[PDB]
C-alpha cells in the first residue's frame, strides 16, 4: 500500500513473501527517470485535483451566500429586540396563546 | 413575514389592548404589565415606547416598527435549516471554533468581537457551536427557557 | 484576444473584495480555475517565482499582469485528457467495473502531491459515493468534468 | 374529481371571492392575498392568473382551469394505495434504487433525469423511497410541511 | 396484410421513447414478442446478422424494416405446440404427477441454452410454486401461454 505513493519508478521493485525487492544502480537510474515522468504525468494530475477542489468549494460558498445572511440578520434583531419592552411583553405572554 | 407570525402579533396586540378599540394607548400598556406582575411600572417606561411610534399604536402601526427592529428575524424552522447544512450528517452540535472560523471566514457579520458576544449570553454549548436549537429557540422568543 | 472576453474582467471585479481593481497573488490560482484554467499549484507557484514574485509578501496587482498571467497558462489546457484520468482510476481498483473504495481515494486525494484538504474531498464526494463505500469513477470523473 | 375536492375548491372560491357575488375579480386577487400579509402584491401578477382564463373566473371557470393543470392530480389515498402495492409487506419504506430502476424500466414518465428531479425537492427519504407518505402530503398539498 | 393490423404500428409509438417513430434493433425482440409472437433470441440475432445488420452499434429504425422483419417472424408460430412443452416437463421429474422441485426449474431456466435472468425466472415462478417446493406444471404450462 505504502508504495502507492511516490513520484517513483513502480517497476525497479518487486515484491514477495517476506521482502521486497529493488534495484539500485542502473535500476536506480531508471527508476530516477520514471520518477521524473511521474511529476509530469502526476504533476498535471495532481493540478485539475486542486483546481476541482477548490471548484467545488465555490458551487458551496456561493449556495451558502444567502444562509449566511438569514442566520446574519436574524441574530441582530433579536440583540435588539431582546431589550424591548413589547417584547418582552409579547414574550411571557406568548404562551398563554393558542 | 409569514401570516402564522402575523397572527401571533395580533393576538399579543389584543392581549395588550385591553380596551379592544384597535389602538393601544398608555392606560393599556399599563394595564397589560400590571397583570404581569408589575405595579412598580413606571409613566417613563410607557412614554419610551409610546416614544417610538410617530402615531397611535393601531394593529398596522405596531406590525411596522415591529417589522422595523426585526429586519433580520428568522423563524426557528428556517434557523434549523441552515444549522441542518452546517452539520448534514445530523444529530451533532457543531464545533466552537468550526462556526467561529465560518462565521468570520465569509462574512463580516460573523467578525470575531461579535463571537464572544455570541458565546457571552448564548452559553458554552449555544457559544462553541456544539448544541443546537436552544439558540434558535431563544432567537425567536428571547429570555433564557 | 477579445475573441475579446470582457467577462474575465467582469469576473475581477467579483473577487476583488476591496472594489480597487486589483487582486492579490494568492487569489490568482483559484481565480485562473474560475476562468477555465487548470493549472497545478506548483506551476502556479512556479511561475511567479520565476518572475521574481514572492507569494509570502502581500501583493496586489493589477489587471495587466493578471491577463497576460491567464493567457500564458491557457496554452497548458491541452494537459486535460480524460482517457489518462479514468485509465488512473481504473489501475486504481481490482475487477471490469470502476469503483474506488471510500478511504481509499480520500486519502490519496489529501496525502499524495497536492494535499488537498479533508474537507474539499467530502465536497468530491459528496453525492458520487453511496453507503456501500464504493465510489463510481465512470460517473465521478464525468460530473467532475462537468465544471 | 371526486365530490369532496370540488367541494375544497368551492371553499377556496369563497375565501378568495370576498365580494361573494360569483366572480372572482382582481380585487378579490389582491385582497386575499393582502389578508394572508402580502402587502406587496403586485398587479402584474393579478394581470398573469387572469390572462390564463379567457372570461371572468366564476365556479366553473375556475374548476375548468384547475382540471387542465391537475390532468394527472391523485388525493393522498390512492398514492399511498400505490405506495402500499410497491411495498406489500407493510410499514416500510422501499429503497432508492429500487425506485429507480422502477420508474424507468416500467415507463418514460420514471425516466432518469425526471428522477433528479425528484430526488431534488423531495428530498432524500422521499427521493431515496425509503420513506413514504411525505410525498403523499406534498403531492395534493405542495411545499414543505 | 391488414387483415391490416394498424395497431402494430400504435404499438411502435408505445415501445418508441423518443417519439421519432423508430425503435432501435434491440427493442425488436421483445416487440415482436409483445405482438403476439415468439421468435428465439438465437433466431432474433441471425436474421439481423443475416442481413448484414450489426446489433453491436448504434440502431435506429424504421416502420418501413420492422413490418416486414415482424412478418418473416410471423410464419414461425407453427413451431409453439403445447404438446411438446409439457411433455418436457413431463420427462424431468419422476412420478406420474406434473411437479418440478423448484430449484430444478430455476437452474435450468437460468444456465441451459438461452439465459433467463434469475430475476425473470422469480417472476415466472411467483404464485404457481408454493411452499412445498413442487411446481405443478400442467398449471404452470397454462399460464405461461395465457399470456
Amino acid at each position: 500500500k505504502l508504495l502507492g505513493g511516490g513520484d517513483v519508478d513502480h517497476t525497479q521493485y518487486a515484491f514477495g513473501h517476506t521482502k521486497v525487492f529493488f534495484k539500485a544502480g542502473l535500476l536506480g537510474l531508471l527508476e530516477e527517470m520514471r520518477d521524473d515522468k511521474l511529476a509530469e504525468i502526476i504533476t498535471a494530475t495532481q493540478a485539475r485535483c486542486r483546481g476541482f477542489l477548490m471548484r467545488v468549494e465555490y458551487r458551496a460558498m456561493v449556495e451558502r451566500r444567502e444562509s449566511i445572511f438569514c442566520i446574519q440578520y436574524n441574530v441582530r434583531s433579536f440583540m435588539n429586540v431582546k431589550h424591548w419592552p413589547w417584547m418582552k411583553l409579547f414574550f411571557k405572554i406568548k404562551p398563554l396563546l393558542k | 413575514f409569514d401570516e402564522t407570525e402575523i397572527e401571533d402579533f395580533k393576538e399579543a396586540f389584543t392581549v395588550i389592548d385591553q380596551n379592544a378599540d384597535g389602538i393601544i394607548d398608555k392606560d393599556d400598556l399599563r394595564e397589560t404589565f400590571a397583570a404581569m406582575g408589575r405595579l412598580n411600572v413606571k409613566n417613563e417606561e410607557l412614554d419610551a415606547m409610546i416614544k417610538e411610534a410617530s402615531g397611535p399604536i393601531n394593529f398596522t402601526v405596531f406590525l411596522t416598527m415591529f417589522g422595523e427592529k426585526l429586519k433580520g428575524a428568522d423563524p426557528e424552522d428556517v434557523i434549523m435549516g441552515a444549522f441542518k447544512v452546517l452539520d448534514p450528517d445530523g444529530k451533532g452540535s457543531i464545533k466552537k471554533s468550526f462556526l467561529e472560523e465560518l462565521l468570520t471566514t465569509g462574512g463580516g457579520r460573523f467578525t470575531p468581537e461579535e463571537i464572544k458576544n455570541m458565546w457571552a449570553a448564548f452559553p458554552p454549548d449555544v457559544a462553541g457551536n456544539v448544541d443546537y436549537k436552544n439558540i434558535c429557540y431563544v432567537i425567536t422568543h428571547g429570555e433564557d427557557a | 484576444s477579445k475573441a475579446a472576453a470582457d467577462d474575465f474582467k467582469e469576473a475581477f471585479l467579483l473577487f476583488d473584495r476591496t472594489g480597487d481593481a486589483k487582486i492579490t497573488a494568492s487569489q490568482v490560482g483559484d481565480i485562473a480555475r474560475a476562468l477555465g484554467q487548470n493549472p497545478t499549484n506548483a506551476e502556479i507557484n512556479k511561475i511567479l517565482g520565476n518572475p521574481s514574485k514572492e507569494e509570502m509578501n502581500a501583493a496586489a496587482i493589477t489587471f495587466e499582469e493578471f491577463l497576460p498571467m491567464l493567457q500564458a497558462a491557457a496554452n497548458n489546457k491541452d494537459q486535460g485528457t480524460f482517457e489518462d484520468f479514468v485509465e488512473g482510476l481504473r489501475v486504481f481498483d481490482k475487477e471490469g467495473n470502476g469503483t474506488v473504495m471510500g478511504a481509499e481515494l480520500r486519502h490519496v486525494l489529501a496525502t499524495l502531491g497536492e494535499k488537498m484538504t479533508e474537507e474539499e474531498v467530502e465536497e468530491l464526494m459528496k453525492g458520487q459515493e453511496d453507503s456501500n463505500g464504493c465510489i463510481n469513477y465512470e460517473a465521478f470523473v464525468k460530473h467532475i468534468m462537468s465544471v
